[PDB]
């Protein structure tokens, strides 16, 4: 899964992601044509008769959150991740710490995010103070004894005030942001 | 840079030799659209582990102009041989991730490039010889990898072992390191080739029909009757409003939007931003909170051409309310169930609640 976005002098704001599952997917590679092969059918349950379940036709449930917020009919902010199912978590988190705690955009993104879909399922990245950790293990949570990435954000916010487009690229790949002018 | 400001246009992306690429066609007067483009055939080329033309995609688009948004919706199908119990051995046993992950039924019909071309053509003002051309020469003159790239070469050695892949990913016993020099010569053959006959190498020629092939070759039911049958799909986003800003994300076939809404909705009310970021508070919060949406998830989202999702219950305010009552910052919720949203949008659920591991 990766997640990039675009945004033009005319206007047009592009949040695109976009995946082929596991990474290289199912791994195979169509012979001779070097073009690796999705795997996104096991997106779909296992267990059948759910509503996510295998159908002929049917396209298996997806996390993927590409987003644009407006501020008052214009497109103001965008935001989109991989991580798998953690991508719903790190973009409500990463639209919190902007929105909620007025960070800057930059700072939103590093911010360190939890996930976890169940009581057995826990994650958290680097930057969780232990004391805090310990704190809410003793509560009930189950947050293990080392951290990891979850995500990566791409994102643009379009600044009227400064007539500018201002754009980051989480530190969590080697991804970058770039702008043009004249 | 990670970070960078800009007048006329701006990219941000994952790889920073897409970055690079785009902004070169946003500098030619190519749209944001034309660059998103450019973008994915480059990422294919530079995180071809991560993204790609045998793949799905969800591309959303504010226009212009006409000021709509509008989502492509590339998202793949699964092939008319596909059956519901294609995931359990003759057990009723489910199988193991690992063998379900690398085999031929986990191969839903790729759209991307069905998406690209719709995409363009809608909002396309550039190529389409132009827009593949750059990434044709990474694949071809190739180009040095990225940790990220090394890494997951690195991390999953054994499944790309037992493919077409270890050629030319495991050169010889081992995997590329940081740096060395990724030539992809057929990749960049059949990129070519996307340039020249258009799409319909791939829904109706070599292509479609190698990938039929092989993914019968791995176990799968498809044929190249399916991929001549894919076709994108337009969604108009799922909306919403949070903090006095209005949300645009993706609905149903999509879990994300949702349940990314309802996180919001329920977590909006407890005015966060009191507590420290790196605080007990926060994190217990948030943490109760992804349970709720979670639990949501897995009961009732999946693709809606073929089931009835509640995205009015799912978002009710009074449903909100029910939900929030289960959070708390003294103690933890342990009966972790999903809702009944259903008590709040007109309707019964078409599909039962199962389990999964
Ligand atoms: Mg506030
Ligand atoms: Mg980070």
């Amino acid at each position: 899964t990766t997640h990039f976005t675009v945004t033009d002098q005319w206007g047009n704001v592009v949040s695109y992601t976009t995946t082929i599952e596991q990474l290289f997917g199912t791994g195979i590679l169509v012979p001779g044509y070097g073009l690796f092969l999705n795997n996104e059918l096991t997106d779909f349950d296992a267990i059948p008769g759910g509503a996510n379940e295998v159908q002929p036709n049917k396209r298996p449930l997806s996390s993927m959150t590409p987003t644009i917020v407006f501020k008052d009919e214009k497109p103001v902010l965008t935001v989109g991740s991989p991580g798998g199912t953690t991508i719903i978590a790190s973009v409500f988190q990463t639209i919190l710490n902007y929105f909620e705690y007025g960070m800057s955009l930059q700072d939103a993104i590093e911010e360190p995010r939890i996930y976890t879909n169940s009581l057995t399922s826990y994650r958290y990245e680097s930057g969780m103070p232990e004391d805090v950790r310990r704190k809410l293990n003793d509560f009930g949570h189950k947050f293990g004894s080392n951290p990891v990435d979850i995500g990566n954000v791409q994102s643009i916010f379009i600044d009227r005030e400064n007539k500018t487009f201002m754009g980051v690229a989480d530190s969590s790949r080697n991804g970058t942001a770039v702008g043009v002018n004249i | 840079d990670k970070v960078a400001v800009g007048k006329d246009g701006m990219v941000a992306t994952a790889h920073p030799l897409a970055s690079k690429i785009g902004a070169e066609v946003l500098k030619k007067g190519g749209n944001a659209i034309d660059a998103a483009i450019a973008i994915q055939y480059a990422l294919n080329v530079t995180e071809p582990m991560m993204s790609g033309i045998g793949g799905g995609g969800f591309m959303m688009v504010y226009d212009g102009e006409t000021k709509e948004t509008s989502i492509i919706n590339s998202r793949e199908r699964a092939p008319e041989g596909a059956k519901p119990d294609m995931f359990l051995d003759e057990d009723g046993k489910v199988i193991p991730f690992s063998e379900r992950s690398r085999h031929g039924n986990a191969v839903g019909v790729p759209g991307t490039l069905k998406g690209l071309e719709a995409a363009h053509k809608k909002w396309g003002t550039k190529k389409m010889e132009d827009l593949i051309s750059p990434s044709i020469k990474l694949t071809e003159e190739g180009f040095p990898i990225d940790s990220v790239l090394a890494d997951a070469i690195k991390d999953h050695q054994d499944k790309l072992s037992k493919t077409a892949a270890k050629d030319i990913f495991l050169p010889d016993g081992e995997p590329l390191k940081e740096g060395d020099i990724l030539v992809q010569k057929d990749m960049a053959k059949t990129f070519k080739l996307i340039r020249k006959e258009g799409s319909k190498a791939f829904y109706d020629g070599e292509i479609g029909r190698a990938i039929a092939d092989v993914v019968q070759d791995f176990g799968g039911s498809m044929t190249p009757d399916d991929l001549s049958r894919y076709e994108v799909t337009t969604d108009k986003p799922i909306w919403g409003e949070y903090h006095g800003y209005d949300i645009a994300s993706m609905p149903p076939p999509s879990s994300g939007g949702v349940f990314m809404l309802q996180m919001l909705k329920l977590i909006d009310d407890f005015h966060l931003s009191q507590y420290d970021p790196k605080s007990f508070e926060k994190y217990h919060l948030l943490a109760e909170t992804m349970h709720l949406s979670y639990a949501d998830r897995a009961a009732y989202a999946g693709d809606p051409e073929f089931v009835d999702v509640p995205l009015r219950g799912l978002l009710d305010p009074d449903y909100i309310k029910e939900r929030q009552k289960l959070i708390s910052l003294d103690s933890m919720n342990r009966d972790v169930k999903e809702g009944d949203p259903w008590k709040y949008e007109e309707g019964e659920p078409n599909y039962e609640i199962v389990p999964q591991p």
